[PDB]
RNA sequence: GAAGGGAGGCGCGGCCCUUCCAAGGCUAAAUACGCCCCGGGACCGAUAGCGGACCAAGUAGCGCGAGCGAACGGUGAAAAG
RNA sequence: CGCGGCCCGAGGCGGCGGGGGCGACGGGCGGAACUUAAGCAUAUCAGUACGCCCCGGAGGAGAAACCAACCGGGAUUCCCCG
């Protein structure tokens, strides 16, 4: 909603800054071998439940 | 607001979920620490004498 | 020979003089709360035979019980089960009324160590006791070696687990040979020791 | 268990050498008719016994003897026969003062087992 | 921080009362307990009673 | 081992065998199961030594 | 049965053989300063009106025990038999 | 509702014998045992063994909630890919 | 009507204590039913599951208001035996 109190705001806040994908350096400085983030999430299909 | 929490022997899988050593355990790893290999007892010692 | 004399007199307690200071103190305390701190204890001599001293560190707690039967705890008066189990009201608790006054000062006084206990008047709807409480963290109780064993983290609520005499009592702990060699050290302890299927290597 | 009880017990031994590891106990008959005329080992010398030898619970115990005040002797027989295993076993047994030098010390044997079967 | 920590307790070295980030570091039921002198304790009767009759060296055979 | 799960059969009706289920509808608990439990589970109560005069 | 038969029964050894006015004077005192209880009086009064089965018989009831019984019934049989 | 009292594996009353002293309190040892650390095994060998051998498992995911709960081991001597 | 002692109470200040956590072992309470009896109601399962409270490195118990009936033993605990 628009009307929220601050302290769903916060937690809806940290869920948008990790939805990442691994850096491209990182990959090779560990020498990974699956590449993807599976802790990402997509709005359409998620319930955050925040 | 219950100040004890909620635990009960018909579910030991939740007992699993959230108990003691789930987390960090910063404070208890450091008093063990000290006490196995550390100088805590040469200092209870002295104070009691 | 003073409370020698006490002693005697408080023998007889249908005496007219004995009757007339029972009535005047059980009107007294029916005006008051049902725990309550006293300023000394009420019967100087009783209290000094079950371990009492005039010194700091030694309280002294008004407690007062219900009388009667108890009642279970079920809605409607109902059970369910076998027709064995179906009683509701005409049972009796399995501790006395001196065993249940320890625990309740106990609850409300955590932080103080329980000694022992005497009657002092009862009048048809309830019975009053006094608890010798003492505090464990007083210097002169920490540094006197007649006293010292209560300072043990061992004596810790010593009510809560039986330990007192009453409770010790309700235990079946006054009584030694023939009727009383299955429940030592505990009944659930001599239970287990009965019950074990030992299986040794060479069996 | 059988190791550590073994190890406990070397290491009391150490810990208070050339002392035995057991005291000095009577002999008690065994109780009811079926085990009527054989003896076994009991708890403590009575006060009689200590008497028979002259000695007190205090020197007694401070001579490794155990002392029972809680039996009471039935016969004149039973004082016999423990005044004479008292009157044996001060015979046997030797006192070190504070005065010795280590190396007697040293030479002492320290005693295994029941004290006198 | 660590000058300002070392003059703090110069300033509370010999008081009675000092604050509690100075105190000796130990648990809390270590804390709460009985020192080995007040274990040791004995009424007078049985002080006396472990005087006359001390322990003694003596070896059997 | 084995027994760790919440299982329960489904009855007769449904076109599946009557063998317990897990929520999702995987079998469970039974020996022929994958994941299941022994039929006669190992255990230390076994007699190891034996008796020589 | 309970003991075993024997006719030379402990003939081997030789057997050894074992074994306040203040507290008056207290119990005279506190007698001065309370009277008796009062099922002590009803005895009393049986006891001078010459009923001494009844007496036991209350007294037996009152205490619940026989040979205490009649030691209280003889205790008090002086306090009646005196007038 | 008391003064000497308790016990002796069938009750009541009487007389003996044998044993002990309740209604106050303290006390080491020999005994039990998970987490965690160390050692071993005629044990399992990836649908087995713990639900969980996989840089992310009580994780992803499901349920208003109490709860429920997976799948996924292997290039080569050297990435010389 | 004022003020001193004792007694019984009230508000504040200082210094010390308490509270909560721990799928085992330990102590104290409350307390089932499935099941067996080829049915079932006393009995059994079981003084168990489970709920509540309380310590410790162990706990609890403990120096006879005991056993016994003998040419007697002698605080408590734990093992073997029936
Ligand atoms: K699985
Ligand atoms: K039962
Ligand atoms: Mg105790
Ligand atoms: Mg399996
Ligand atoms: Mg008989
Ligand atoms: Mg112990
Ligand atoms: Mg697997
Ligand atoms: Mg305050
Ligand atoms: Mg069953
Ligand atoms: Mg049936
Ligand atoms: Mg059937
Ligand atoms: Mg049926
Ligand atoms: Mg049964
Ligand atoms: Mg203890
Ligand atoms: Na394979
Ligand atoms: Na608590
Ligand atoms: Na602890």
């Amino acid at each position: 909603s628009a009307n929220k109190t601050l302290e769903r705001k916060l937690r809806l806040g940290k869920k948008i800054r990790m939805n990442k994908n691994i850096p491209r350096w990182v990959i090779l400085k560990d020498k990974l071998k699956k590449r993807w983030n599976y802790k990402r999430h997509h709005w359409r299909r998620s319930h955050l439940k925040l | 607001p219950s100040a004890k929490m909620r635990r009960y022997n018909w579910s030991y899988k939740s007992l699993r979920r959230r108990t003691q050593g789930t987390g960090s355990m910063s404070h208890m790893r450091k008093v063990y620490r000290a006490y196995n290999s550390g100088t805590l007892k040469a200092n209870a010692r002295k104070y009691l004498a | 020979g003073a409370y020698k004399y006490v002693q005697e007199l408080w023998r007889k307690k249908q005496s007219e003089a004995l009757h007339y200071l029972f009535r005047l103190r059980t009107w007294e305390y029916r005006q008051l709360n049902a725990i309550k701190r006293c300023s000394h204890p009420t019967r100087p001599e009783k209290a000094r035979r079950l371990g009492y001293k005039a010194k700091r560190g030694y309280v002294v707690y008004r407690v007062r019980v219900r009388r009667g039967g108890r009642k279970r705890q079920c809605v409607h008066g109902i059970s369910y089960g076998k027709p064995r189990n179906i009683g509701i009201v005409g049972l009796k608790p399995s501790r006395s009324l001196r065993a249940l006054a320890e625990q309740k000062v106990g609850r409300r006084l955590p932080s103080l160590r329980v000694l022992n206990s005497y009657w002092v008047a009862q009048d048809g709807s309830y019975k009053w006791y006094e608890v010798i409480l003492i505090d464990p963290f007083h210097p002169w109780i920490r540094n006197d070696p007649k006293i010292n064993w209560i300072c043990n983290p061992v004596m810790k609520r010593r009510e809560c687990r039986g330990l007192t005499s009453a409770g010790r009592k309700a235990r079946g702990l006054h009584n030694k040979g023939i009727g009383a060699m299955k429940l030592r050290p505990s009944k659930r302890a001599a239970w287990k020791r009965n019950h074990t299927r030992s299986l040794r290597r060479y069996r | 268990r059988k190791i550590r009880r073994r190890q406990t017990r070397l290491q009391k031994a150490k810990a208070i050498f050339p002392c035995p590891l057991q005291k000095l106990r009577p002999s008690v008959t065994r109780c009811s008719q079926k085990f009527n005329l054989t003896q076994r080992i009991g708890r403590g010398f009575t006060l009689r016994e200590l008497q028979g030898v002259g000695l007190s619970a205090g020197k007694a115990r401070q001579i490794g003897i155990a002392v029972d005040p809680r039996r009471k002797n039935k016969s004149e027989e039973s004082v016999a026969r423990n005044v004479a295993r008292l009157k044996e076993y001060l015979s046997k047994v030797t006192i070190f003062s504070k005065q010795a030098k280590p190396e007697e010390i040293q030479q002492a044997i320290q005693h295994q087992g029941v004290v006198m079967p | 921080n660590q000058k300002a920590r070392d003059e703090a307790r110069a300033a509370f070295e010999g008081a009675k009362y000092i604050p509690k980030t100075f105190r000796p570091k130990l648990t809390h039921a270590m804390r709460c307990q009985l020192t080995d002198k007040q274990k040791r304790l004995l009424p007078n009767k049985v002080m006396k009673r472990k005087l006359q009759f001390p322990k003694l060296k003596y070896a059997v055979k | 081992a084995g027994v760790q799960c919440t299982a329960h059969s489904w009855g007769p009706g449904r076109a599946v065998a009557r063998l317990p289920r897990k929520h999702g509808g995987i079998g469970a608990y039974a020996n022929f199961a994958r994941g299941g439990h022994m039929a006669h589970p190992t255990t230390v109560i076994r007699r190891w030594c034996r008796k020589v005069n | 049965p309970g003991k075993v038969f024997n006719l030379k029964k402990g003939g081997a050894v030789v057997r050894i053989v074992r074994k306040k006015p203040h507290q008056e004077f207290v119990k005279s005192i506190i007698q001065e300063c309370t009277g008796m209880a009062p099922y002590e009086m009803h005895i009393i009064e049986l006891l001078r009106m010459n009923k001494d089965r009844h007496a036991l018989r209350y007294a037996k009831k009152r205490l619940g025990n026989i040979k205490r019984a009649k030691a209280k019934r003889d205790q008090l049989s002086v306090y009646a038999r005196n007038i």
